[PDB]
Parts: C-alpha cells; sequence; structure tokens
RNA sequence: CUAUCUAGCGAAACCACAGCCAAGGGAACGGGCUUGGCAGAAUCAGCGGGGAAAGAAGACCCUGUUGAGCUUGACUCUAGU
RNA sequence: GUGAACAGCCUCUAGUUGAUAGAAUAAUGUAGAUAAGGGAAGUCGGCAAAAUAGAUCCGUAACUUCGGGAUAAGGAUUGGC
RNA sequence: CGUGGAGGUCAGUGACGAAGCCUAGACCGUAAGGUCGGGUCGAACGGCCUCUAGUGCAGAUCUUGGUGGUAGUAGCAAAUAUUCAAAUGAGAACUUUGAAGACUGAAGUGGGGAAAGGUUCCACGUCAACAGCAGUUGGACGUGGGUUAGUCGAUCCUAAGA
RNA sequence: AUAUUGGCGAGAGACCGAUAGCGAACAAGUACAGUGAUGGAAAGAUGAAAAGAACUUUGAAAAGAGAGUGAAAAAGUACGUGAAAUUGUUGAAAGGGAAGGGCAUUUGAUCAGACA
C-alpha cells in the first residue's frame, strides 16, 4: 500500500532529549506515544523501496 | 417473603458457587496480567515530558 | 511435577513445590541455602529460633550493605538477618513434605533434605510516582520454592 | 505557578455533547461542534483529515436502509407477493 | 452533579449498567475468545468525558 | 465483630454525637443483630446502649 | 526527626571491560601499554581527591552559498490613500 | 475565657486519633535553642539570628507643600490583696 | 558459501517421528559454512541444473519487546500521640467495642452546599489484586437495594451579548 | 471505444505470513490520552475429543503430594514447540589489585581406530 507507514502524523523531537532523531509519535494514553515511525527500521514503519 | 436470589438465578444458567469462585479467580488474574503488561510497555515512553524546563543554566 | 537435578531415588523421597509466592527471592534463597543438607528435626528447630531472634540466617550472596551481627559466627560469616516471611513460607513446605513422607511410609527420624532450589518468578508490578512528574516501576520479586526430602542410608 | 496549581482552576467546561455526533465537541459559547457544525447543514469533512473520513463515514455504523438496497436491486425492486 | 440534565443521567445509567463483569455462562460457549470484560470502567481510573 | 453501622444508627436515633454512644461490651452478640433502627430503640431502653454525659465545662472560675 | 541496626515493602541515574600507584613515550596529563614499586578471601559506616564522573548532539567563537524576529534612504513589490 | 480583637493559647458541642513501625542514641545534616570576656575585629555587604516590642503619663528636633515628620528620639510606670 | 520463494529433477527424506532447538561429543572445508551421533519435540522438508528477490548485521544517542549489575541499596523522617484488656479470626502495632491520653479549638480536622465527579451512598458476602508495611478492614472485589415535590430550582424575564 | 485506490459481486497471484501484511487476522478506528480539532495501540495457536484432573491426605486457605484422564501433563487454561540475555540447585576446575586471548607442552576428562 502506497500509504503504508504514512498513516501517521509524526515529527522528530530533536536534540536535548536523549533519544534518537527518528520521527516519533506524539500524544498519550497508550504505548504508541513516543514510538518511532516513518522509517524502514521502525516497527509499524514502511519498507525500503516499497515494491511498486 | 422471598424465593429467588442472584445465586439462584445464576444456578439455572450453568455456573454454581464453587465454579463462580474458580472462574472469578482466573478472570481477575488474566485481567491483572494485562495491567502488568501495559505498565511494562508504558513505563519507558511515559516519562518523556514535552516541554520540561530543566531549571539550571548556572 | 518436574524438579531440578535430584541426585537421589524417587522411592524413599517425598517432595513439595510452592509456586508464585509473594516473598522475596533474595531473602528466600539464603533461607534455603542455610538449611541445605540438614535433618528436618534440626532445621525446624532452627527456623523457629530465627523468629525469636536467636540463630540468625547467613546472607552469603545477596549481602550488599546490610548490617553485621554476632549470630553469624557459627557459620563463619559476619552478616546475617532474620527474614520472618521466607522463614514462614519455607516452614509451610517442610511440614507438607513431612506429611507427604508420613503418607508414603518413611520414618521421620532420619529424614534429611537433599535438594532445595529457589527460582525467579514473574514480577507483579506497580508504579511509584517520582519527582518532576515522571514514573518508575515499583515491583516485587516473587519466588518458586521446590524441596525434596529423603532418608539417610549408608 | 502555571502548572500543578493552574490545573486546579479547571472546573468549567468549554465543550459538551453534540446531538448529531454525540461526542464532546459542542462549544457552548459559540454553539458549534468542532467535528460536524451542528447549526450548519453540512458535516465538517476535510480531505486532509483522511483518518477522520473513516471514523465518521458510510459503513462506520448500522446502515439500516442502505444494507438492503443491493439486495433489492438484484431482484429488480420487485413488489407484491412472493409466490404460491 | 446534584442539579443536572436528563441526558447526563441517561448516559450515567448506561455506564452503570455496563459496569458489570463478564457472565460465566459465556466462557462455556463452544468457541469463546472472550475471557473477561475489556471495556470495564470505574470512577477511580478512567473518568468518562460527558 | 463490627459495629460501626450500629454506632452510627444509635447516635442518629438518640440525637447526641457518635462519641456519646456507649455500647455495652458484654452484649456484642445481642447488638450485632440490630441491623435496623427500631431495635436500637429497644436496646437504648433496655440499657444495652447509653447516652453518655456531656463533658463538663465549668464557669465558676470565670 | 533522619542517618545507623532490624520485620515488611522496594526504585533510579549510570554502565565498552572494569577498577592499586611513580616515571617514560604517546593525540603533547593512562585504569589497561613499557620498566619498576607492590599485591592475600569476604566486608560495614563515613568521605568527597579521582573516575578529563553523571546531567544535555556547547547556550560564547567560526563555517554553511540554512533560517527567523527586527530596522532602514539596500533590491523588487504591495493593501490603502 | 484571657485580650482591644474572628489575633496567639486553653476549653465545651461535633469529628478525628489517619500518615508503616520497633530498638539504640555515632559522626555529618534539617528544624529549634543557650553561652563565659569582647561585641561586626567575620564578611563583597551586619546575609542570618539577637535586642526593642503592648498600655498609661511626661517629653518629642532638623525640615516642611504648614497637612506632616512622629509610636520621632529619649525616661519612669505596670503584679496581688 | 548461505536465506525466503518459482520452473525442472532424485519414481528423494518422513509419524518405525519431518522442521526447529540444546549439545567445553565426532568428521570435512583455508573460511564463509556443511555433515553425523545423542537428548528434546511433534508434521512437514531437503540435495542437483536453473529463475527471481523486500536475501546474510556487533554497532546507526537505531526501532519494538524482554532482562541485568547498581540493590534487598537510597529510602517509606512535614501535619504534636499514642497505650491497655477483651471479641472475631488461621493470623491483630493498624478491625470492632470498652477504658484511658491527646488534638482540630467555631476564618475548625464540624454541619450543609455551587461547579466537577457519577452511584463512590447503604446492606450482605469476600481477599487473588490496589490501599508504595500488613490487613479479618475499605471510596477495593462480587451481588443487590436506594434519589417520591401544585409551593425547593430548571421551566418564564431580560442584561453585557449571540 | 476511454477513465475508476470509492460501493456490490466474482476469479486469480513466482506477494506478507502475527515486530511482517491495511492501524486492525481477535468484542480495532476498540481500549486509552487530549478542553478540542485530532492522535491511536498491544493482544492469534492446549488437545483428536475436555476426557479441564473423580477420590484420599497435609494445610485456615490458596495450593502441594499421591491417584486418575490422555497417544504426550517434557500439552494442566500462567496451556504447540519453548531459543538468548538473566537466574537457582547439583557436578567439575581455577582464583595474591582484573577476567578474556595467541604459540608450545605436562596433568586430568572425553573422543578416536582396529591396522582382527
Ligand atoms: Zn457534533
Amino acid at each position: 500500500s502506497e500509504k503504508a507507514g504514512h498513516q501517521t502524523s509524526a515529527e522528530s523531537w530533536g536534540t536535548g532529549r536523549a533519544v534518537a532523531r527518528i520521527p516519533r509519535v506524539g500524544g498519550g494514553g497508550t504505548g504508541r506515544s513516543g514510538q518511532g515511525a516513518f522509517g524502514n527500521m521502525c516497527r509499524g514503519g514502511r519498507m525500503f523501496a516499497p515494491t511498486k | 417473603r422471598r424465593t429467588i436470589t442472584a445465586a439462584d438465578r445464576r444456578m439455572v444458567s450453568g455456573v454454581t458457587e464453587k465454579q463462580y469462585k474458580k472462574g472469578m479467580k482466573k478472570m481477575q488474574q488474566l485481567e491483572k496480567n494485562a495491567i502488568n503488561t501495559q505498565i511494562r510497555r508504558e513505563i519507558k515512553r511515559v516519562n518523556f515530558q514535552t516541554h520540561y524546563r530543566d531549571e539550571l543554566l548556572q | 511435577a518436574r524438579y531440578g537435578a535430584t541426585s537421589t531415588n524417587p522411592a524413599k523421597s517425598a517432595s513439595a513445590r510452592g509456586s508464585y509466592l509473594r516473598v522475596s527471592f533474595k531473602n528466600t534463597r539464603e533461607t534455603a541455602q542455610a538449611i541445605n543438607g540438614w535433618e528436618l528435626t534440626k532445621a525446624q528447630k532452627y527456623l523457629e529460633q530465627v523468629l525469636d531472634h536467636q540463630r540468625a540466617i547467613p546472607f552469603r550472596r545477596f549481602n550488599s550493605s546490610i548490617g553485621r551481627t554476632a549470630q553469624g559466627k557459627e557459620f563463619g560469616v559476619t552478616k546475617a538477618r532474620w527474614p520472618a516471611k521466607s522463614v514462614k513460607f519455607v516452614q509451610g513446605l517442610l511440614q507438607n513434605a513431612a506429611a507427604n513422607a508420613e503418607a508414603k511410609g518413611l520414618d521421620a527420624t532420619k529424614l534429611y533434605v537433599s535438594h532445595i532450589q529457589v527460582n525467579q518468578a514473574p514480577k507483579q508490578r506497580r508504579r511509584t510516582y517520582r519527582a518532576h512528574g515522571r514514573i518508575n516501576k515499583y515491583e516485587s520479586s516473587p519466588s518458586h520454592i521446590e524441596l525434596v526430602v529423603t532418608e539417610k542410608e549408608e | 505557578g502555571k502548572g500543578t496549581p493552574s490545573f486546579g482552576k479547571r472546573h468549567n467546561k468549554s465543550h459538551t455533547l453534540c446531538n448529531r455526533c454525540g461526542r464532546r465537541s459542542f462549544h457552548v459559547q459559540k454553539k458549534t461542534c468542532s467535528s460536524c457544525g451542528y447549526p450548519a447543514a453540512k458535516t465538517r469533512s476535510y480531505n486532509w483529515g483522511a483518518k477522520a473520513k473513516r471514523r465518521h463515514t458510510t459503513g462506520t455504523g448500522r446502515m439500516r436502509y442502505l444494507k438492503h438496497v443491493s439486495r433489492r436491486f438484484k431482484n429488480g425492486f420487485q413488489t407484491g407477493s412472493a409466490s404460491k | 452533579a446534584a442539579q443536572k440534565s436528563f441526558r447526563i443521567k441517561q448516559k450515567m445509567a448506561k455506564a452503570k449498567k455496563q459496569n458489570r463483569p463478564l457472565p460465566q455462562w459465556i466462557r462455556l460457549r463452544t468457541n469463546n475468545t472472550i475471557r473477561y470484560n475489556a471495556k470495564r470502567r470505574n470512577w477511580r481510573r478512567t473518568k468518562m468525558n460527558i | 465483630a463490627n459495629l460501626r453501622t450500629q454506632k452510627r444508627l444509635a447516635a442518629s436515633v438518640v440525637g447526641v454525637g457518635k462519641r456519646k454512644v456507649w455500647l455495652d461490651p458484654n452484649e456484642t452478640s445481642e447488638i450485632a443483630q440490630a441491623n435496623s433502627r427500631n431495635a436500637i430503640r429497644k436496646l437504648v431502653k433496655n440499657g444495652t446502649i447509653v447516652k453518655k454525659a456531656v463533658t463538663v465545662h465549668s464557669k465558676s472560675r470565670t
């Protein structure tokens, strides 16, 4: 799916905080808040060169 | 002047007293395992304050 | 009911297994290791004196920063304690193994303990609320206990 | 303080329950639901809220009448009596 | 509250009749994936937003 | 056994506060059947329950 | 009242491996290398030299043919009048 | 009730006796105090603490926008019957 | 050399036990890796000629999950304060009753209320979990009961406004 | 004649096979957070059949030990197989402020082959 992985609004937190610069979900109430995304490395992320 | 009770009403529909005790134990236990899990899976990415001020420049 | 490495026979031996108990592993392992190799009649007397504050328990491995005391001298160590919950939860297994033995037909005057191992159980978990609006785990360290007793031969 | 004290004076709502979507979005002071403008005839739907065009779209619910239209078309909107 | 509407009392009635456990005659059904009530709620943990 | 409700009801009946209701300690098996407010009326006249005295606040020195 | 000892309960920061020193050379100030001095289980309460301790992809400086707030007679434009 | 007083303290009606405890009394701490003679020599600096304190009577300067300054300063007094 | 899949092939292996996993047991290969025995375990999987790819990890302040040393350590020290006997119970420093000692000291630790919460109110049963100790107790768990208005309020009026 | 990631019904795939594939294989746009717009999960497998452990005994009880079912409790609802970190007991070995490793060999353990 061309929208795979990008069904998410996520932006990096940045420096200062001691996590990576990966994009990270924002919110609360669950365990997804803080998880990485928009990446090939991240669980619930896309893949590298999604097969067209 | 009473015939029925909640336990009597549940008598016809399967469960008895001993079986209610037995089922309630395991039900509470499997409700508790989920709390153990959710605590584990939140404890990391709950302490990430969004705009913590870090009161020290000097 | 699979057990640890038993270096004995199943015919003249009876066993016990207390599972998912809410006592501390670090203070139960020492309680078991302090009686491994003993006779029941001279271990149940000792676990009863511990509660009355005589004949403390030696802590050999999980012994960091605890205080010293004189009731360790009979074991050579100088660090000991009286854990009155692990004591109770071991004494409520010695009795059951002795009952199992009495129903198996083994004379309870020469019974000794051959195998006793404490294990690490699933943690039952909570939260404690720290400073600056954050969270950290405040959880338990349960323990399985597993015991075997048998009668001395040549 | 602006934090833990200022979260103490939060006791008067700026939202309440809408009659068209039943969730807490109806702004009392201006009388509009933020998810489907209730005075307005249209429903608030935007093509950038794609994940909001699935929580409130056709098929989310019951389809009391629309579940039967395909069943009626295959037969030709026939009326009257069944058969012998 | 003490002086309230009717809609709120109605929602509270629903949320009171929903605050029971799973009945045990369910678990004996032949293919039952439902071991407990997951949408359980009480007034300490989760405040319902009405 | 447990008598918090009985102590509540006795004070509410007699009018005085919870701290001026004296229950006889020797009659727990009798008091604990008082799950109502009419039996408390029976017990206060039987003497199993007592309205204690107003603590003194003398005014002679003043 | 704590600290300290005990019954119960029971985290966190941090962590390449871990932890005795002098001099030498070396990324020009070593916990490890080299040459020497030495070195005997397990440890408790304090301590605040040290671990270029922890905090945070330097908040001064410089570069980037990266930006923003602002000013003006910089360039090019503009609602209004 | 004391007192000028809904101050501070004690008490009646009413309510509570909940905050994890036990033993011992080491340093270093937090909080609260005292101090011989000297009295800011300490220190950037009287930072901190200390003294005065209420009420009555007497007596109250320079200056002043003539209204104030002013509780100025500086003295004695206070109980019981 | 190896991995997931595909076309051919060994009329391949296999419930008389395939794959996977453990194996300071053995063999081959310089090595990538391959083969065998043993134990476990329970249903599919290999070798050769070829095709194809989402194809091989020690790191990325990598992502998700899980577990450690630190550690039975720091610590559970504000709000004056608790004690005795009995009953219950398996078990009582913490429940109940009684006797004492104290405090909030009427701008209260009282009685009632507006918002807000939503049945926490009350009874009975009960302790696997929460009450950062325990617990027979509980706003906890399980099952039930409970809110009566011609006069109290909304309803009605209008204000700044919409 | 052309277009068609929507809807309804059909058929296939050199596709993914539960950290993958739609976010979601399951009571998922559910639980939950946020005033709100919005954000947004985790979680599949006992076995052929429940035959889900009658009965005795210890314990106050949970549960334990025998028993029994089952082809197997080394399948007991925390249930396919059940790896590693980490961890307990037993066994073996060593150990003066490091441990680990390379070459060579003694001592011990284990393997080897009949060359019958
Ligand atoms: Zn709406």
